[PDB]
């Protein structure tokens, strides 16, 4: 029997009748307030209320009720979230009417913790990740980059073991927006779970879909960090091709992205003791000068360090 | 001309979209049109630029907020210490001073945020919670009175802490609640603070912050997640606090937080390919002088000895000239509303921006009116460095608590 926060017939709890047997508890902000806000009679009204069914710790259908307006008004309560969950289990309250409620809010407010803590507790409670996977999607539909829908999301998979579309899922991602960091941190997230890295085919394919996304976007920062990510493991100086591949690039598809890398592949192989090193070296102290007065000027400091760095190390 | 954002080549640093478009391109050039407008006024306007920070009405947005606000701020009714804690600190950064009375009224407040269990809630009789504890304690710090001090339940709040900590090394942020890096930077910072850090209290800690690291060199929420600025600095200040920086990769992680400052705005962005937002201006370029600490330790010879490894200027240009709410108060962007979070965060990345320190080393960088200087932050705690020696002499001269 719900009567909706924003409904036009909404009646304050204080002019309710099955609500006449509380008296509502008003806060304790002191004598001398600070940080007082100046609360909307709605707001006042509800938490007077919740703060006197908490009090006296009334596991009542009204409390129940009444936690949901509590909630709406101000879904970043965590008290009042604590407090749902101990009704819901004295209650006995259906879980899946509860998974629809919780559907509702997080479309409402996707940015908020407590909601997706929320509906995470439900999944582990029902041991039912069926409508999780679709449920993502619709939010990330709307949000590509929803921090707390990622998380749930790997929690979900990680928990459940729901491996097998992710990929496709994550390629689908990609071709919409390949500037989506979240769709890359999630592909290697899909990757090092499952085949990993290791497997040479499987970085062999990673390594080319990387290059031709570059290609496209030369100036997208994703596929280059997602590039150095995979490879940086091992080592920059373990692939020889590498440098040469993308020297190549150097007219058509340049960029800083593309220089950094290259003073990183120089940077491995200074530390792997490889052929020519002063010529190495030079290389390296000639993009560190390009990146530090030209081409990438915000990181001046960063570049005149690792050309200092270099110096210091490989002279 | 003198300001690096208004130089010619400046236009240099605009978007290229390679005519590939997407959502991340589109919302990108938007942010730089409406920024390129901001620098651009003075041109415009026939006027000779002015970097003014406008403390007078910061401070009236300020000494009203500590006492009132309006129902706007509903959405932080379970954050009344953090308000605390924005307010108190964002006063200490513009050298304004807290009467005694008002310093009174916070601890009493703050005593009825504490949870008879230890740690505090968000408000009078709220559960208590991690993020409310780690500002209390800040604004406690901050106040920094014996009386301050006193309104800490040491043994409870210790207790608290180890009721929280979780076998893989981790912490939940409160009973029932979640586990993410922001929880074991908060119970690091008031262990440390109050003196409460037992051997075993964060056994496992470093380690589990050190999975939060990804493939960008950046940290993510949890082990798996994207790197982000928030998490990021929670994670390094954390380890820090631990003397566990080792266990990271801090070349990644610098590599990670310089790319990070965005090369038309000045400003920081909190995960790669987002756009800028100035209470990123302490969440990333606060990594810089934790990172140099962590680096200078291991004995780095090819460390600044003036600067930053971040655009020190570029950065103060884009606090001074985009996210200053002219009726008083920071924000994230032009076109955004003002909030104490913000004022909180534009003003202690500015104190870092224009103070370098390592060591024997100090050297200023004051981007426009001399009066623009603020006072120094602590990069590990964000509060006053006097106000962390302060309260660590004061709780060293009482023993960890016992079991
Ligand atoms: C990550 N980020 C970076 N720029 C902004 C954010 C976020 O909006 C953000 C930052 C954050 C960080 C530490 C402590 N509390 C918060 C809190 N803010 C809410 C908005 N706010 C605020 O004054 O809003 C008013 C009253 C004006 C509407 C400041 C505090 C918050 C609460 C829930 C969630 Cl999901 C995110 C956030
Ligand atoms: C001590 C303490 C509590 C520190 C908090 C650190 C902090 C700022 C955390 C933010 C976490 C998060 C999930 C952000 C996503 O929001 P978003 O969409 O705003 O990220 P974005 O700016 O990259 O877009
Ligand atoms: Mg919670
Ligand atoms: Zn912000």
């Amino acid at each position: 029997g719900f009567l909706s926060l924003d409904s036009p017939t909404y009646v304050l709890y204080r002019d309710r009748a099955e609500w006449a047997d509380i008296d509502p508890v008003p806060q304790n902000d002191g004598p001398s307030p600070v940080v007082q806000i100046i609360y909307s009679e709605k707001f006042r009204d509800v938490y007077d209320y919740f703060r006197a069914v908490l009090q006296r710790d009334e596991r009542s259908e009204r409390a129940f009720k009444l936690t949901r307006d509590a909630i709406e008004l101000n879904a970043a309560n965590y008290t009042v979230w604590h407090f749902r969950r101990v009704l819901l289990r004295s209650l006995q309250k259906d879980l899946q009417e509860e998974m629809n409620y919780i559907t509702a809010i997080i479309e409402e407010q996707p940015k908020n913790y407590q909601v997706w803590h929320h509906r995470r507790v439900l999944v582990e409670w029902l041991k039912d990740p069926s409508q999780e996977l679709e449920f993502i999607a619709d939010i990330l539909n709307q949000d590509a980059k929803n921090y707390h829908a990622w998380q749930h999301r790997q929690w979900v998979i990680q928990e459940f073991r729901l491996w097998d579309n992710e990929l496709q899922y994550v390629d689908q991602l990609l071709k919409e927006d390949v500037r989506n960091n979240s769709v890359w941190n999630q592909r290697h997230f899909v990757i090092s779970n499952t085949t990993g890295y290791s497997d040479r085919a499987v970085l062999e394919r990673e390594v080319q879909y990387t290059l031709e996304m570059i290609k496209l976007v030369p100036h997208n920062e994703s596929a280059w960090n997602y590039l150095k990510g995979i490879l940086q493991d091992r080592g920059l100086s373990r692939y020889p091709n590498l440098l040469n591949q993308l020297l190549d690039l150097q007219p058509s598809h340049s960029s800083p992205y593309l220089i950094a890398f290259l003073v990183d592949i120089y940077e491995d192989m200074l530390e792997n003791q490889c052929d020519n090193k002063e010529d190495i070296l030079n290389k390296a102290l000639e993009l560190c000068e390009i990146l530090a007065k030209e081409k990438d000027t915000i990181r001046k400091e960063y570049w005149r360090y690792i050309g200092r760095s270099l110096q210091s190390k490989h002279s | 001309e003198p300001l690096y954002s208004l130089r010619p080549e400046h236009a240099r640093e605009r978007l290229q979209d390679d005519s590939v478009e997407t959502v991340t391109s589109i919302e990108q050039a938007k942010v730089e049109e409406k920024i390129q407008e901001v620098f651009s006024s003075y041109k415009f306007n026939h006027l000779v630029p002015r970097l003014v920070l406008q403390r007078e009405k910061h401070f009236h947005y300020l000494k009203r907020g500590l006492r009132q606000l309006t129902d706007a701020y509903e959405c932080l009714d379970a954050s009344r210490p953090w308000l605390c804690y924005w307010i108190l600190h964002s006063l200490e950064l513009l050298d304004e001073p807290i009467p005694q009375i008002v310093a009174t009224d916070v601890c009493q407040f703050l005593e009825l945020c504490q949870s008879p269990d230890g740690g505090f809630g968000g408000g009078p009789g709220q559960y208590p919670h991690l993020a409310p504890t780690y500002a209390a304690v800040n604004a406690l710090c901050i106040i920094g009175t014996e009386e301050a001090y006193n309104v800490i339940n040491r043994e409870k709040l210790l207790q608290y802490l180890y009721s929280l900590k979780q076998p893989d090394g981790s912490f939940l942020m409160h009973v029932g609640g979640e586990v993410d890096v922001r929880s074991a930077y908060c119970a690091a910072s008031v262990a440390s603070l109050t003196n409460i850090i037992t051997p075993d209290l964060f056994e496992g800690t470093a380690e589990w912050i050190a999975r939060c690291q990804n493939w960008e060199g950046g940290i993510g929420g949890v082990p798996g997640m994207e790197a982000h600025g928030g998490y990021t600095f929670c994670g390094l200040a954390a380890l820090v606090i631990l003397k566990k920086e080792r266990s990271l990769n801090l070349k990644s992680l610098l590599q990670w937080v310089t790319s990070r400052q965005m090369r038309f705005e000045g400003g920081f962005q909190g995960r790669c390919n987002k756009l800028v937002d100035g209470c990123y201006s302490f969440w990333q370029a606060g990594l810089l002088p934790l990172l140099h600490r962590a680096l200078h330790a291991q004995g780095d010879p090819a460390l600044s000895m003036s600067h930053w490894m971040f655009h020190q200027q570029a950065l103060q240009e884009y606090i001074l000239m985009c996210c200053q709410c002219p009726a008083g108060g920071l924000l994230d962007k032009p076109g955004k509303s003002r909030d104490f979070y913000h004022t909180c965060y534009c003003l202690s990345g500015l104190s870092i921006a224009q103070h370098f320190g390592s060591g024997a080393m100090l050297h200023d960088v004051v981007m426009g009116v001399p009066e623009n200087v603020l006072q120094p932050t602590h990069p590990v705690y964000n509060i006053g460095p006097d106000k962390v020696i302060q309260a660590t002499t004061h709780f060293l001269q009482k023993p960890v608590p016992g079991f």
